[PDB]
């Protein structure tokens, strides 16, 4: 993917989210967890919705056009007719293909992205308290309990609060 | 106890479903939903169009007023329906550019016919044969009116009829084509007919041609249908010194969304706003692979019988070793 | 002190545009620009093409040489214009296949005209009608000479015209249906008429049929109107024992820009290379919603009425 | 927008910046104010422009075509000539959605980029004398005069000259 | 020594190549590839299809049995070629609809002619002319019989001929239009012709026309020829009182892949799967300029003669100040 | 670039690097030196390959059609066959012009991503031993021989190793 996160550096997807589309696994002081994020995951599904509204449901109405097989042979006006409907079905069977083509690439790339974006996210609240092990996965420097990272997964964290402990444990 | 770890993913599912993108052939997402209508409800849905049954007449025979066809007198639809199995069962005929008679006539949505007093004077109406049975008697197509000599003589027939309607009016008329010289002059005096049918702005001319064509319904001869529209303010004319098969009236021309289609699939109830041969699709996707024939709100025709659109992220489940 | 802060942001107006995208169907952007020309400038631009009013002409008619259209003959253009208000006012006629007529010489651009010495021995040329006046005299096509009896007869016409020249010739040429038998044989001795043109390549029979016809400015009668084709190096051949409207001689064909348009529209000076039958329209937009007939250098024609194409950042005005 | 700066990161727009599309707000030990920057204003307008410029590009100019209203009533051509005209404008009328629809999404696409990158070019200059506070904003932790932030803006900010001072006052 | 400089990067070529993006006109990647073809072979291939090479004869002069044409009597094809080098030698002649019965043989992909048994008695069959010699004598066409008075008369000749074959018949026929009102009478005997070939679905009537047309290889009249389809379970019948160039027998009307191309190009040795007028081309590219005109698995026709898809990334050589 | 690396935050490109897209310069104890990344060079080549197959080799087969150049003026249905012929080849002009268009802007972009990736690759792996230098360069501040070196290059750097090293060089 174009943003390097999913089927990048997160090695895999986990199954066993069942609640949500994106979100955290965690080890602190009283046990291990995990929790749906869900505005990251609100986000990719209104885009993919938005995707699905503008393609889906918006077909013309015809009525008497053309005829498209025949009995007879005939040649010179019937030759027209079958390769103006033969021209007609190629353009919008190449049509149908790039737009798919298309679509799909964005919306891998747009999912990536949103990983990503979430990621970043945590970066900036955990600011000096945590370095960053790779795999998605942040070592944060002081004891943070399932109510700390409640603070985190709702975006109210405090890195102030914690900064003497963390950089304490850092740098020893 | 002085550390924490916080761990960033997303999701995955056992099941994922491959799609098509810019880069990749083949390339696995959590889900997918389908833009390629491929199957059919299997019969013609009647809920949502006007779909009549045309059976075993063509629309031009239920045009023209084959005895086997009667019921289709008054009739309108959105949708014409031909039977592979129709047949028709009067005189042995034939219309040059018969397929623009067709279009027309379909595209005009209607049967409705308005009979007008076209005076034959000095000639005897209402000619009947063998090969056009209707009940028991000896008969002709309703619509049209078969003109032979009243007993003595045939006269040269000069007949007008104004349109001063404000709609185009449809004029449907012919020839007949005996299959020998006796058969000529017993009917029509005259050793070689001819029609003319004018307007201020048209002219058509047809001359007979007398002799044997291939035996069909017991008839050797044959009848030409020929067509004539007359716009408001105009007038219509026809001249003729025999072999004239005469109009009783004009079929009211409408802009329309009708039209008819060749199909055997079974007609039901249902609801469906898109009809192929095929029988009804649903238009929930914006393409169908189904047929390149259709009526109504449809789905668009491509040759593909699949395409995926992604509605999910890359599908990467846990290592299986 | 011994901090500082530095903030980074970006530009917003007070109020956006609302704009289509991949995924949203109405999201606001700082500014946009209209794709789709749906309004027209209400009239015909006479300045970059060559725009010939019709008036009460129609191009055929023009083309024939109704005596109401004598102003046409030196005339060329790049679009002629055909008024609804144009009327016939000579002999009444048909053309089979009128449209490609019309479309041929509408095609080439110009109504000039070669006549040529053509020999017709033993008939009287020059032939007119009180249904076709020029002025105060019974008159005809000027393009068209309508050949009758001389004396006690008329003969087997029998006359060519080699293409010396080396661009197509185009020739008009015609038939008279006669209302009567005995306006048959007044006229062309004969009582029943042929005509027959042929080249190398080609051939065409025309019979004329007797009888009445609805009335039109007098007449019961019709006049048929053909064309042929000569090509460089062929030569044209007529044959006829009456009934022929022979030629004056012919058109010369171009492969041209030209074309005809139907519009009622008014046409004036001004600056444009767009028409459309509304008026003229400016082509600095890729797409326009005017009229699926256009002439020149046009948008195209596609059935929204408005496209927004975003020409700034998405708008996020400061709140509260 | 992809790269989840506008509307993202950075909470909202400013309307009292008109002399540019990006920049800097800022308070020292001069006062508090606000710079356009020249160069990723540039680069979106560039882009942009060249859009404007590649859409109009190539107008075809067409002379003689086929009739396309009709007074009589005639069937199969004329079928024909209305089917072939009614299948170009709506293969156009698609054409015409689908380009301003993925303009569009890029336009926006691009423009959040401009914002992302200038604010990782100021990361980079600052380097150890700086930390992200969130919201698009850097707290520097050194006294950074008019000048100092001009360099700052002038891309030729030497983190050396500061180090000590600043990192000193962001730990101890 | 306690540090270290790490430098991440990517690499950049001297000579770059210009492609067009969404947001530039030009702009330098390291690497492009082409996806218009616009150059050509410059021969057509003769490998991959049956290319026919039509020589001096058009392919209807071929199918009717214009003698210089003899040596195409049972060929088929892909694709036949007409050189704009092609004559006729053979009675002066015209085909109403000519560009439709070229498209129907052409594509039939086949001149399979089976003669048949068709009984003209009263008249003398096989007529030659000065202006179609077969090697030094007088001649005709070859799948064409030549019908003129035998002893002092002509009767109203009348011949069926059923399709007793799971397929479609094509049947070739014409008419004589003579140059004066005495040929007319010395060939035929009747002062007017007349010929009707019908089925039980369909019938053409042509009446000959006399009278002078231009000199072409000795010959002042001409030969009209006209076509007839008959179908499975259908009957060809004939009615004629003078004038008709009888058919010898059928054409079969194979449903096919093949066609018919004007070029003057060399036919040759190598091969390609794509065929145009200017030569063969390659099929690696999507889209070509060389020619609207292509016959086979062929990249489509764009107005453009280069398109770069770019390969590589954007170029951003090193400086030389 | 949409990612701001090539012709970015890069400054230009390395003539000398033939074995590979991307990839290391580097100075150490032993001297200096050059290396190619395999992975993210393959990455770009495979996305490139995958747009690449799916354009080319994949023509139509069409056989016999309608004519195209005429010998004579005709009128209404020459008309028509030419105009059907025009329009085909318009429409198709038009989706080779944007099929070019849109992937060359991908493409670019595609390539831009993978130089970023493998920037942030090296940052995450280098954790706290190194400081961004701008230009795409580290300050690694330890003794870095080949070997080590050779570990950054394989991916298997160990942070933890040089760390007190690193950290006492960085600070003071
Ligand atoms: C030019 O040449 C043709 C060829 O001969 C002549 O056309 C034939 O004309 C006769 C007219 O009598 C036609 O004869 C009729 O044929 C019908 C055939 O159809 C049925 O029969 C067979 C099975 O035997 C099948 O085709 C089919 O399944 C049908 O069941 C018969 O039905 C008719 O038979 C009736 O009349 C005869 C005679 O009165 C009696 O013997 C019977 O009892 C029965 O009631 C009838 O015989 C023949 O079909 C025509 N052929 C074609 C191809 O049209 C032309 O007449 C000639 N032209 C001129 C001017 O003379
Ligand atoms: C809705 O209804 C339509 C119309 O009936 C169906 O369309 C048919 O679909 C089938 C199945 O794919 C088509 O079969 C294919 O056509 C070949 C013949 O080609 C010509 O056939 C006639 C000429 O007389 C033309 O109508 C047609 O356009 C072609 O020019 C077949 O031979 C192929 O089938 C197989 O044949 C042999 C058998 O020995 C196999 O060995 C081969 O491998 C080969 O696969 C070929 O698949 C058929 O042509 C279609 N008809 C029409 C008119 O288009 C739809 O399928 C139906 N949709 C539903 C039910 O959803
Ligand atoms: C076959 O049948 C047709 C139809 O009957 C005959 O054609 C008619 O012939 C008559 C006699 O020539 C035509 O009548 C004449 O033409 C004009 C018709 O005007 C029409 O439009 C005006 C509108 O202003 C209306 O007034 C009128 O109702 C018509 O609808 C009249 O203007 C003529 O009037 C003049 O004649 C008298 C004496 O006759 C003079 O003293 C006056 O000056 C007066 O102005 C005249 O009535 C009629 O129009 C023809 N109809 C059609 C449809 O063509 C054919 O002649 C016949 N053919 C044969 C061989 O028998
Ligand atoms: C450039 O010039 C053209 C030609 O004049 C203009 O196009 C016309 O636009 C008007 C107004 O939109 C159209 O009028 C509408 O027509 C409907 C019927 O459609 C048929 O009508 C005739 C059949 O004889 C044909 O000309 C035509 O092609 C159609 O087949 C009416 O029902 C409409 O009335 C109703 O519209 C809505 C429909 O949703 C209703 O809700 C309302 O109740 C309302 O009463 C309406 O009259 C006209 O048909 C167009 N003409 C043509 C030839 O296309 C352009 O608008 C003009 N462009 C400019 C100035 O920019
Ligand atoms: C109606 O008028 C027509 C036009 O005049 C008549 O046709 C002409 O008739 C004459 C005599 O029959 C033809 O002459 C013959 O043809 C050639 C001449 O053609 C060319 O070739 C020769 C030799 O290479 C060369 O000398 C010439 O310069 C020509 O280039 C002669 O060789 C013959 O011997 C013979 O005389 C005319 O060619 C012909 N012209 C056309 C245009 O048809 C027509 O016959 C008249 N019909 C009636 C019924 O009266
Ligand atoms: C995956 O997408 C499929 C599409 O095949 C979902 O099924 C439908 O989704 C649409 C749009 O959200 C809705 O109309 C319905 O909720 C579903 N309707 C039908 C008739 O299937 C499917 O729910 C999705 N699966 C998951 C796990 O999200
Ligand atoms: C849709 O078609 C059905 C099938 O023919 C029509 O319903 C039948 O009509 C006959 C008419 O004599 C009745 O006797 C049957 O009882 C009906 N059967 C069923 C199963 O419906 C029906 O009229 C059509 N619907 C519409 C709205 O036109
Ligand atoms: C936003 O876009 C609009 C286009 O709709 C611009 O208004 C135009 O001003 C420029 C002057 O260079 C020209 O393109 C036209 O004269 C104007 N367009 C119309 C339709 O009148 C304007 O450039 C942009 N506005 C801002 C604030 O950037
Ligand atoms: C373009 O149209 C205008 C208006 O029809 C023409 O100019 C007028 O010509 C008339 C007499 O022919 C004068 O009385 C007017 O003064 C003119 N101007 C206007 C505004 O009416 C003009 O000749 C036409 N042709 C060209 C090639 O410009
Ligand atoms: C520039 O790009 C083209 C396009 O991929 C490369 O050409 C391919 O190279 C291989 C190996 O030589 C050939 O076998 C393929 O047939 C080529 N493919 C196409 C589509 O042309 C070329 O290698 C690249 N140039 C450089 C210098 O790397
Ligand atoms: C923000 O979250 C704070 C963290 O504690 C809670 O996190 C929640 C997401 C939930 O899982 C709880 O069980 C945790 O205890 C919480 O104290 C605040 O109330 C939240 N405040 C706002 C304004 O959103
Ligand atoms: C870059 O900036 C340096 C800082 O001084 C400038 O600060 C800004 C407020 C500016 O507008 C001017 O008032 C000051 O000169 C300056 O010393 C350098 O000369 C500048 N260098 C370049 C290359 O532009
Ligand atoms: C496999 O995937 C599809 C999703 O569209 C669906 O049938 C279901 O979720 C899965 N099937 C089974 C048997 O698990
Ligand atoms: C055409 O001529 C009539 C008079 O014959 C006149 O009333 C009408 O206005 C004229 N129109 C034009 C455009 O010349
Ligand atoms: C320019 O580059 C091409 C590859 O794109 C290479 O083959 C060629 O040798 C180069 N030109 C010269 C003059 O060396
Ligand atoms: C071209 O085509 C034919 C048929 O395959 C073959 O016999 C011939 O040798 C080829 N080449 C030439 C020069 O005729
Ligand atoms: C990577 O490189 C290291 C040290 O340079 C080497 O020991 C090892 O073989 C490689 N490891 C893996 C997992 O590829
Ligand atoms: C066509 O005819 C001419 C004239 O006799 C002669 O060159 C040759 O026999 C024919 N051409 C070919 C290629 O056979």
């Amino acid at each position: 993917g174009i943003f390097g996160a999913i089927a990048g550096f997160i090695e895999n997807g986990w199954e066993g989210m069942v609640d949500g589309w994106y979100g955290f696994r965690y080890q602190n002081s009283e046990g291990t967890g995990q929790a749906a994020d869900l505005k990251s995951t609100q986000a990719a599904i209104d885009q993919i919705n938005g995707k699905l509204n503008r393609v889906i449901e918006r077909t013309n109405e015809k009525f008497h056009q053309i005829e498209k097989e025949f009995s007879e042979v005939e040649g010179r006006i019937q030759d027209l007719e079958k390769y103006v409907e033969d021209t007609k079905i190629d353009l919008w069977s190449y049509n149908a293909e790039l737009l798919v083509a298309l679509e799909n690439q964005h919306t891998i790339d747009l999912t990536d992205a949103e990983m990503n974006k979430l990621f970043e996210k945590t970066r900036r609240q955990l600011r000096e308290n945590a370095e960053d092990m790779g795999g998605g996965c942040f070592k944060i420097y002081h004891k943070c309990d399932n109510a700390c990272i409640g603070s985190i997964r709702n975006g109210t964290y405090d890195h102030y609060i914690y900064r003497d402990e963390a950089l304490n444990n850092r740098f020893q | 106890n002085n550390t924490a770890t916080l761990c960033l993913g997303h999701h995955a599912v056992a099941n994922g479903t491959l799609v098509k993108t810019i880069t990749d052939d083949q390339i696995e997402v959590t889900n997918a939903t389908e833009l390629v209508q491929s199957i059919s409800i299997g019969k013609i849905c009647n809920n949502s169009y006007r779909v009549l049954d045309g059976r075993n007449c063509t629309l031009i025979d239920a045009m023209l007023g084959d005895p086997h066809c009667d019921d289709f007198q008054y009739e309108n639809w959105d949708l014409f329906i031909e039977r592979s199995s129709a047949f028709s069962n009067c005189y042995p005929y034939d219309i040059p550019d018969y397929a623009s008679l067709r279009s027309i006539v379909a595209s005009s949505g209607t049967l409705e016919f308005t009979a007008e007093g076209f005076t034959w004077t000095g000639v005897t109406q209402n000619g009947g044969s063998g090969a056009c049975k209707r009940g028991s008697a000896d008969s002709f197509f309703s619509r049209l009116n078969w003109l032979t000599k009243s007993g003595n003589s045939y006269p040269i027939l000069n007949v007008t009829m104004p349109n001063n309607k404000n709609f185009d009016k449809l004029y449907i008329w012919g020839i007949h084509h005996p299959s020998s010289n006796k058969e000529q002059t017993k009917l029509y005096i005259q050793e070689s007919g001819r029609v003319t049918v004018s307007t201020e702005r048209s002219q058509q001319t047809v001359i007979p041609n007398i002799g044997s064509r291939p035996w069909v319904r017991g008839q050797s001869g044959r009848i030409s249908i020929y067509w004539t529209i007359v716009k408001p303010g105009d007038i219509l004319m026809i001249n003729s010194n025999g072999n004239l098969v005469a109009p009783r009236g004009y079929f009211k021309l409408r802009t329309g969304k009708s039209s008819v289609m060749r199909s055997d699939a079974l007609i039901d109830t249902c609801v469906s706003e898109c009809i192929t041969p095929n029988g009804s699709i649903p238009n929930d996707k914006p393409f169908q692979n189904v047929n390149k024939i259709t009526y109504g709100k449809c789905p668009k025709y491509i040759r593909q019988n699949t395409l995926k659109l992604a509605t999910g992220m890359r599908n990467v489940p846990e290592k299986q070793i």
